[PDB]
């Protein structure tokens, strides 16, 4: 049907989130996996992109092994810049 | 100076006893004698504590020293509240303020979630069984709420034993869903041992999975089940071995005669029991402390019916609760003060983890500092995968004579023999199973090739 | 007092208990045999000589959350009437994808509670959620719902849901235009003809 | 300084309603003009498209003369579409 | 708007016709030039529509 | 010389930080390096010098 951005970023962290769920303690391993598995169940408008870009950057370099829940936290509210480029 | 205090043991309670009686000899004194009335009963049975409780309390004991249940305990809460008797326990602490009760056991709330927030526990599962109340379920939602946990609180209290083979099974199996691998067990030692057993038989006890176990008792139980098993366990000990009193006392009772005291030769000790003699100690030392302030608190008269309504409370029990809450001494609980509810305060709870050799403390918990660390502490055949493509990957002319990595000839084939060489581990050359390099399946979601 | 009515050689007792004293009625009533009605809450287990005047809510309240789709809420509580539908929607929860909040207003004291709810109702902020179950007797209900509409939570987007067959008993005028949905259960209609002759009477 | 989405759609929503709020009873009339301010002011990834494509076609459809708030009430909350294209 | 010739007996849905009115504009900002009593009674009103 | 920070250099490796700056999302400040060397390890101090 009809896209968003704002449903699709909500999507996203909540996504990338309960995917790192099951990785607990590897967590800052499968930041990049459970990105892909978001992006793909809340759809891009740019494949590469991703569904939220800079929440994913921020996940990235943030996250530690069980840090998770702060860690998220503190992301989910991050710009995700520009889902074109 | 005779000193008539009444006791219940559930039946069944051996040790218990046993450590009681080693109590009464060990801190009996010439001043004077404890002279105990043992009366057992169903502690679970509301209607049999009652009459006990007012069968001691027409026998005109100074104090009663017993056991209770989630069931029980307000009946015993509320009588000894009312007729101003104080009850001395090893059974677990009330939530709330309860006068007139003495509480033996310590509070474990802070220890374990001090001990959560040491491992760095984001989310994990809470198994727990009304029996001890919902008290500590209710402080680790509280705190779940408050930390941003994510927790899974299931009852395994309410499923039969009778049926239960394939419950705990599917338990496991929907544990075993979302991944959850880090489990709290808060449990009766036999309720927990059944877990255990139920962990061993569908393998969970492997490597991965971090068990909590929550109780004093953490070395009474068998450990050397999950022992070899490969995963970690924690918990919580009130009694250190490695004390020259508990050692003494261990020696002591290790040379006790089993026949006179039931089940009393052994190495170790049920933290219930050892609690027990402490709350004997505990006894003696707040009816002493009574005789040297000069108080005397010996009954004129017979106490009547405890049911004769209006009951009315003697006045010398006041004074008698104020010297047992008072009383601070040494135990194998470690120090022993009270506050004016009754509560512990000023405990240790050694803080433990199971490894292959054995159990070792690897801390303890205070009530103020919270969590405190005590000191701390061949090759494999490579795996390689690879596809056919040339010159990448090619099968030799005369390959059905040759067997494993020199069946396959390429440029891949002599770079995997020139990174084995640097990195200097033996390669096993095998073929990827479905024939493809990478990819994500969009309806399975599954990656398959390399 | 019951061991007084028991004396007097009575045939049956009606009455009520508390999440305390209900294991002494039970054990009581099933030792001497003597037959105990009450409208208090049922007792979790197999009790006999104790007829247990009130249903079962826990069905209705998991049905009622499956039927609005509710994957994330709050779940306010006391612990008067029990811990036992929390411990039931909470293995449901596990059952199934719920992530749920339990919170603890039974033991805040109702002396000094203004700035409690506050700090509530400020961790209900944190996380966003719109949807909270109250599970508790009227009367912390009502006091409840006051806190809500003082910091105007009671507006659209929120959806609260009672849970107590006493839906109707309590005053609903106040959130009732605030504009948020509030759903609950009732066991007296007042609709049928045998309720609505008891009202005629009742109100004269 | 990433735009995100959400900002920039709530941006947008808002900079449109608070135009159209400044004409009254022309609201029909002017909604591609507060439209085109409120793109202006929130910024777009494409400039055809706009901050939000979707809310700006239902406010065009459904806003009457006087119908204001409970128009913009209604379309605020709407799938804004593809930003990119 | 006038709210003082408003009779108190019958004034219940008067105000939420009122604040629905006032819905219509979409009208935030909202000056009460009334007597303590009548201010009471207006506010009170908001907050159960919650405005 | 009438500029200042990052507006003073240009070129590819300028451009190419702005992306990976943008794409990592932090501030960055464009710096020469002191000695003027990429990177070396001297064989007797075991010192690295350069970037
Ligand atoms: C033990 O008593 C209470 C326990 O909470 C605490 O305030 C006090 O500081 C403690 N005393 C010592 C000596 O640790």
């Amino acid at each position: 049907g009809p896209a968003d951005c704002c449903r699709m970023k909500e999507c996203c962290t909540d996504r990338v989130n309960e995917c790192l769920q099951r990785y607990s303690g590897r967590e800052d391993k499968f930041v990049s996996f459970c990105y892909q598995e978001a992006t793909v169940t809340c759809g891009s408008f740019n494949e590469i992109v991703g569904c939220c870009y800079g929440y994913q950057m921020c996940m990235i370099r943030v996250v530690k092994p069980n840090s998770l829940s702060g860690a998220h936290e503190a992301c989910k509210t991050v710009s995700c810049g520009n889902p074109c480029a | 100076n005779s000193i008539q205090i009444g006791g219940l043991f559930p039946r069944g309670a051996d040790q218990e006893y046993s450590a009681f009686r080693v109590g009464m000899v060990q801190f009996s004194t010439s001043e004077f004698r404890l002279t105990p009335h043992i009366d057992n009963l169903e502690v679970a049975n509301s209607f049999a504590v009652t009459n006990a409780f007012c069968s001691q309390f027409s026998r005109g004991v100074y104090a009663i020293f017993g056991f209770y249940d989630k069931k029980s305990v307000n009946t015993i809460t509320s009588f000894c509240g009312t007729l101003h008797v104080s009850f001395i326990t090893p059974s677990f602490p009330t939530d709330g303020t309860h006068p007139f009760v003495i509480q033996m056991r310590p509070d474990l709330k802070g220890a374990l979630l001090s001990l959560i927030e040491y491992y760095q526990w984001d989310k994990f599962a809470y198994l727990y069984d009304s029996d001890r109340g919902l008290s500590t379920l209710q402080a680790v939602l509280d705190s779940a709420a408050e930390k941003k946990w994510q927790v899974t609180a299931i009852n395994v209290g309410n499923i039969n034993n009778d049926k239960k083979d394939e419950t705990y099974r599917s338990l496991f199996q929907d544990l075993e869903l979302k991944g959850e691998r880090r489990v709290i067990l808060d449990c009766e030692r036999d309720k927990v041992n059944d877990i255990v057993d139920q962990v061993i038989t569908i393998g969970k006890h492997v490597k991965g999975y971090h068990y909590i176990i929550a109780n004093l008792g953490f070395t009474d139980g068998d450990l050397l089940k999950i022992q070899f098993g490969g995963a970690e366990v924690s918990g919580f000990q009130i009694v250190d071995y490695d004390d020259s009193l508990v050692s003494k006392f261990i020696e002591r009772w290790s040379t006790l005669e089993e026949k006179e005291y039931p089940g009393a030769h052994t190495a170790t000790i049920k933290y219930t029991s050892a609690l027990t003699y402490d709350a004997v100690q505990v006894m003696t030392e707040a009816f002493r402390n009574l005789r040297k302030q000069r108080i005397e608190i010996s009954r004129r008269g017979n106490a009547g019916d405890c049911l004769a309504n209006p009951a009315v409370p003697w006045g010398q029990g006041v004074e008698i609760e104020r010297a047992l809450k008072q009383v601070q001494v040494e135990g194998l609980s470690g120090n022993i003060k009270f506050d004016q509810n009754g509560k512990r305060i000023n405990y240790t709870i050694n803080i433990m983890e199971l490894k292959t050799n054995g159990p070792r403390k690897i801390g303890y918990w205070s009530e103020v500092d919270k969590m405190v660390v005590t000191l701390t502490e061949e090759q494999k055949t490579v795996v390689v995968t690879t596809i056919l493509e040339s010159p990448y990957v090619m099968m030799k002319k005369n390959h059905e004579m040759l067997e494993g990595n020199e069946r396959y000839e390429g440029y891949c084939v002599d770079l995997a023999a020139e990174i084995a060489k640097h990195c200097g581990f033996k390669y096993k050359l095998t073929i990827v199973g479905d024939g493809k390099y990478g990819a994500r399946d969009a309806d399975t979601k599954i990656w398959d090739g390399m």
